[PDB]
């Protein structure tokens, strides 16, 4: 199987740059400042532009003294050392990381069309082929990420950023972890968490796999399948299990969703021995060709409109100054 | 049933 | 006037305080109330029952709150107010710190509202005019609390808030940096590291009215640094259930400008006292405790806890010591 085949030349040059991660692959002067896109807490995004080459990209200011302050170390070693090891088409892409004295860099891939959770909720939901085409995207990524041992815990709508040519890009890898075995933490988003989190049962990727249920269904729906206005009850609604599904729904819709939203981790598809054939082969995806995706000739549903940040917020406008003394150095010698 | 989750349980002074 | 000679009797006590007042072999440690340590007790000779938080003097140490701890007890004890809890003693068993305050038995606010689920706004703004008076007494003495929360507000018998976690605060004429307070509570000031001062309360205030009307709070997830993203947005949602009035308030109590934001501005607390979701409150009412609570814990007598949760009862034994001279 090319597909077997593949993943293993994956694993190998992710494991490649894993023992032997790449740093200062660039520094702040190869830069022109042009807008800021996000703040944080610890951190700030900025559009900018590579001088030399003239290309844009989105560019991640991390205040070093801040992320200490906040615990955030490691998370932040973590996310790092993660998408500089990684190579997929659905995972955005680190370009460029470096540091300062005072700052932590990371220079991405600048994605414009910005994320699935607010075209969803301007348009409504997603025609069943509509939603199938970013479903068969995510199938993929998870494929190659847990061929990896990586499991993804962050599965949720405004985490999946949408390119000009309308294919999906995965972003956002603080909680993702390298894990063998199984773990124990509560942090992604209530309406995506799998039961087992739930019940501090301590989980594996089968949950990313019960996320890709709740990503569908809501795609489909134009809402998740356990929504409530608080947030207890978003939690029982789930360990429930009780899910309706709109008049709408294809048969094979609701066959899927039956099996990726199942409590019992001997059942789940994902989890079984079949692996993600099961998924792959089931009824609702027969009008979709897996390595015609992977090489994006597929023709996307959408698609959204040099910069500008047309699709971003205005924010105060911030100098990016660096201490002529070089802070918190010890910590973060590893990035 | 016990939640763990911070909107059932006593949150604790950021230590 | 009041606030003059509040600020007055407030200072005699500050510079001439009270230390080990009592011993532990004049209570009979009952129960555990409360998860630090504190327990019911009653006190032999008077027989009466107190609450004795037990302070562990060497894990305080480990975890550096020596000048926290001296100061709560250095404040709680010089601090007088309606709502705010009496420390009745103090003293050290040579092993562990002691205060001794009112038994409070109506239990948490915290446990009322999670098993409820939610009061009604008439029930939250009661609550809501005694924190306001607590805040602007205790900012007269340019103090900040910097701890407000449901499981920090007990209900008294009467129904009435009884402030207990001092905690962390601090007396601050100006600004202060330290970061402490409990994540879905804390202002953008406080975790974006440029300095604040007493107005990180009133937005406090403003996560505590939302909470109770709501059953959550305003910036919600199961991890503080997600928690941080949703309060640096500082973009909130609200239920379709809360009154146009109330929807104004806390667009004026959780504003990161501190420009805008009530409690902070030229007319103080008067922004909020007069503001129209508060029209129906007598505040020199709530002050006397002469409006009658919505709500009331069932208390049946002396040394019931059934308003308080179980937990482990371990040993409180003797064997870090100079550190705390003063205390
Ligand atoms: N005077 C009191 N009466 C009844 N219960 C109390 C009293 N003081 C503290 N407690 C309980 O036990 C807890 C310890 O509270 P607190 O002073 O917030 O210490 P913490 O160590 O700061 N957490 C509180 O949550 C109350 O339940
Ligand atoms: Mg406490
Ligand atoms: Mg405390």
């Amino acid at each position: 199987e090319s597909v077997k085949e593949f993943l293993a030349k994956a694993k190998e040059d992710f494991l490649k740059k894993w023992e032997t991660p790449s740093q200062n692959t660039a520094q702040l002067d190869q830069f022109d400042r042009i807008k800021t896109l996000g703040t944080g807490s610890f951190g700030r995004v900025m559009l900018v532009k590579h001088k030399e080459s003239g290309n844009h990209y989105a560019m991640k200011i991390l205040d070093k003294q801040k992320v200490v302050k906040l615990k955030q170390i490691e998370h932040t070693l973590n996310e790092k050392r993660i998408l500089q090891a990684v190579n997929f088409p659905f995972l955005v892409k680190l370009e460029f990381s470096f540091k300062d004295n005072s700052n932590l860099y990371m220079v991405m891939e600048y994605v414009a069309g910005g994320e699935m959770f607010s075209h969803l909720r301007r348009i409504g939901r997603f025609s069943e082929p509509h939603a199938r085409f970013y479903a068969a995207q995510i199938v993929l990524t998870f494929e190659y990420l847990h061929s990896l041992d990586l499991i993804y815990r962050d599965l949720k709508p405004e985490n999946l950023l949408i390119d000009q040519q309308g294919y999906i890009q995965v972003t956002d890898f603080g909680f993702a972890k390298r894990v063998k075995g199984r773990t124990w933490t509560l942090c992604g988003t209530p309406e995506y968490l799998a039961p087992e989190i739930i019940l501090s049962k301590g989980y594996n990727k089968a949950v990313d796999w019960w996320a890709l249920g709740v990503l569908i269904y809501e795609m489909a729906a134009g809402y998740p399948p356990f929504f409530a206005d608080q947030p207890i009850q978003i939690y029982e609604k789930i360990v429930s299990g009780k899910v309706r599904f709109p008049s709408h729904f294809s048969s094979d819709l609701k066959d899927l969703l039956r099996n990726l939203l199942q409590v019992d981790l001997t059942k789940r598809f994902g989890n079984l021995k079949n692996g993600v054939n099961d998924i792959k082969n089931h009824k609702w995806f027969a009008t979709t060709d897996w390595i015609a995706i992977y090489q994006r000739k597929v023709e996307a549903p959408f698609i959204p409109k040099p910069g500008d940040t047309s699709n971003f917020d205005d924010y105060e406008e911030e100098e990016i100054r660096v201490s002529i003394n070089e802070k918190c150095g010890k910590e973060f010698t590893e990035f | 049933v016990q939640y763990l989750t911070r909107s059932a349980i006593r949150r604790a002074s950021t230590i």
